Order: structure tokens, then C-alpha cells, then sequence
């Protein structure tokens, strides 16, 4: 069995010459050969069952991509585990190889205007179908969009997705006000949200909204878009919250010319309505495809949604490795 | 997206 890192990676004999890529906070990922199909894929390593959480987000992350089937969005193509779910310890996720990911994209480069146009035109091409499934991603990140040399785009990470948060991640720099001020109930705009960070961090190559934690975020937030009115204090309606903002200094909004004087004014008017701090009244995934910055690839006769929306938490993590080892059974030979 | 609808190709390095 190969190691990779000083972790072992028992994909043989299917799978072989690994070779490192990265990894997140739940998972390593490794390139390899798939010797049925001769091409290189990714395969990522997940050890989840001695925690509640972990155990949630693999199942979460295959029973979803397992469904989906969208060019923007990441596929399964195998699933290896162990024969009995007494040796099952490891779970590998087998899934088509991508060259880089937006993170690492913008920690190189600059990226042109037709760059920014084409990937933020695929991310929502993406989100079109998973809220048309009635499935909320609830953390888009640069590090969650794969990318190839001829600009294809592609959604991934879907541990934390649920049907229409204590947990650790490794960034909230892309999470909606509304989160942070614990106004619970939240929709698909929070998704919109995060592409309004994205979209902006690629016009810079900067987090729009960094922070140390939540009242730090939310202070670069309401630094940028100013106060909220009278009207955006009535969204939020818990207690504490509404209270907390009103003790807060006055602030004045940022033009968006003025952080980014270099930007196309279509685009700056599109992230205007990605980042609205009402959730209520933020743009929908479909009337952000059809804004002018998007103009020359909107074609609805070409941008798939889901034939029919989809309709744990209690669940001790023995039941949920039995669900795991249940869902994974049809790729067993 | 772009090759499929006959779009001539963006790359990464341009
Ligand atoms: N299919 C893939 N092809 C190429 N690189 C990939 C692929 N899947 C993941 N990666 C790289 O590996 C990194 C971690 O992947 P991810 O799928 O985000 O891991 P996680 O640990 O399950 N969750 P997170 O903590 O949100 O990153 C990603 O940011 C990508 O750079």
C-alpha cells in the first residue's frame, strides 16, 4: 500500500502513482492513475468516524454529489472503503483531477476582466442547478473552486450543503451578515453572499471582508457597505443583535469606484447586489445570471437545473457510519 | 462552456 506524506492511501491496485496535492481541515487529497480508465483523477482521504461531525459532513458531501450531475460541479466517480464496516476506518472519494483551485489562482496572478467574467459566470451557472435541487452549498470559498488551464470551473466541498455552524472551518471570510448576527433562518442568499466575497476578492486579489472573528467581520463589513437603515435594522430581528448594531458608531458607505477604481462598472454594479445587506432583497442566483457584466454567456437554453428539488442531525455516529457504508455499497466489487 | 459553443479559448496564463 503507497504513502503519501506519511499517510497511507490503500487505493491499489485500481489506483496508483500517487502524488501529493493539498488538504483541507477534513481531508488529504492525492493525484493518482486510474488504470481502468487510463487517466489521472483525485482521490481525497477522509478518517471520520471517531467524531459526530466528521461523520455528517462525508455523508452529507456523497449522498449530494452522488445526485448531482452538472459540468460546473464537482462528480464522484468512485467511492473505496472497506469490505466489512468493522475495517472500514477510511473513506477515499474518488473524483475527475483539476489542475488548481481560485485560492491558489489569486495568491499568483491577476486575472483579466474576461477571466473574472467566465469563472463568476460558471460559479453561478454551478449554483443555478444546486438551488434549483433546493440545496444550500452554505461555503463557497476560493478554496472550493477547482479550476483547469482552459478556465473550466467547478464547485466542490459539499460538507457542509443541506436541503433549503459551530463547527470548525478554516475561513468565515465569505459568510452573510445574517449568519453573524444569528438571525437564524437562512436562505439560498447567504450562497449569493459568499460569490459577492469571491467576486470581489478576484477584481483584488484581496478578502473583501477579513476579521479576526464575527464582530470583527461584521466591522469590515459595515466599514464597506456603511450603517444599515432603518429598513435593513428590521431584518434583524433578534434581540441582542438588533441592539448590538445600534450601539455600533456611525459608518459611512465605501463606492465600490473608490475600493475598486480598475474594475469593469458592470461588474462592480453586479457585486452592489451580490453583497446587500439585506438578505431579503439581495439578487437571486437567476437575475444575477442575467445582469449585463454576464451578458455574453446568460443562455438559459444551456444552463441545467435539477430534474426535481430534493425534500441526521440527531444521529449517533454509529448510525451515520451505517448510513455512510450504505450509500458506498454500490461501488463494491 | 466556451469550447462547446464555439468560443475561442481562454486560458489561465492570458
Ligand atoms: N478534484 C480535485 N482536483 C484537484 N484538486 C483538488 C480536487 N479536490 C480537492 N482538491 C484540492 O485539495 C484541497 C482541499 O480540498 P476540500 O475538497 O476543500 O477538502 P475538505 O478538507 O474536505 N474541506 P475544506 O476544509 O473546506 O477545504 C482543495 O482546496 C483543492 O485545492
Amino acid at each position: 500500500p503507497e504513502m503519501v506524506r506519511g499517510q497511507v492511501f490503500d487505493v491499489g491496485p485500481r489506483y496508483t502513482n500517487l502524488s501529493y496535492i493539498g488538504e483541507g481541515a477534513y481531508g488529504m487529497v492525492c493525484s493518482a492513475y486510474d488504470n481502468l480508465n487510463k487517466v489521472r483523477v483525485a482521490i481525497k482521504k477522509i478518517s471520520p468516524f471517531e467524531h459526530q461531525t466528521y461523520c455528517q459532513r462525508t455523508l452529507r458531501e456523497i449522498k449530494i454529489l452522488l445526485r448531482f450531475r452538472h459540468e460546473n460541479i464537482i462528480g464522484i466517480n468512485d467511492i473505496i472503503r472497506a469490505p466489512t464496516i468493522e475495517q472500514m476506518k477510511d473513506v477515499y472519494i474518488v473524483q475527475d483531477l483539476m489542475e488548481t483551485d481560485l485560492y491558489k489562482l489569486l495568491k499568483t496572478q491577476h486575472l483579466s476582466n474576461d477571466h473574472i467574467c467566465y469563472f463568476l459566470y460558471q460559479i453561478l451557472r454551478g449554483l443555478k442547478y444546486i438551488h434549483s435541487a433546493n440545496v444550500l452549498h452554505r461555503d463557497l470559498k476560493p478554496s472550493n473552486l477547482l479550476l483547469n488551464t482552459t478556465c473550466d470551473l467547478k464547485i466542490c466541498d459539499f460538507g457542509l450543503a443541506r436541503v433549503a455552524l459551530t463547527e470548525y472551518v478554516a475561513t468565515r471570510w465569505y459568510r452573510a451578515p445574517e449568519i453573524m448576527l444569528n438571525s437564524k433562518g437562512y436562505t439560498k442568499s447567504i450562497d449569493i453572499w459568499s460569490v459577492g466575497c469571491i467576486l470581489a476578492e478576484m477584481l483584488s486579489n484581496r478578502p473583501i471582508f477579513p476579521g479576526k472573528h464575527y464582530l470583527d467581520q461584521l466591522n469590515h463589513i459595515l466599514g464597506i457597505l456603511g450603517s444599515p437603515s432603518q429598513e435593513d435594522l428590521n431584518c434583524i430581528i433578534n434581540l441582542k443583535a438588533r441592539n448590538y448594531l445600534l450601539s455600533l458608531p456611525h459608518k459611512n458607505k465605501v463606492p465600490w469606484n473608490r475600493l475598486f477604481p480598475n474594475a469593469d462598472s458592470k461588474a462592480l454594479d453586479l457585486l452592489d447586489k451580490m453583497l446587500t445587506f439585506n438578505p431579503h432583497k439581495r439578487i437571486e442566483v437567476e437575475q444575477a445570471l442575467a445582469h449585463p457584466y454576464l451578458e455574453q454567456y446568460y443562455d438559459p437554453s444551456d444552463e441545467p437545473i435539477a430534474e426535481a428539488p430534493f425534500k441526521l442531525d440527531d444521529l449517533p455516529k454509529e448510525k451515520l457510519k451505517e448510513l455512510i457504508f450504505e450509500e458506498t455499497a454500490r461501488f463494491q466489487p | 462552456i466556451r469550447a462547446r459553443r464555439g468560443l475561442p479559448r481562454l486560458a489561465v496564463s492570458d
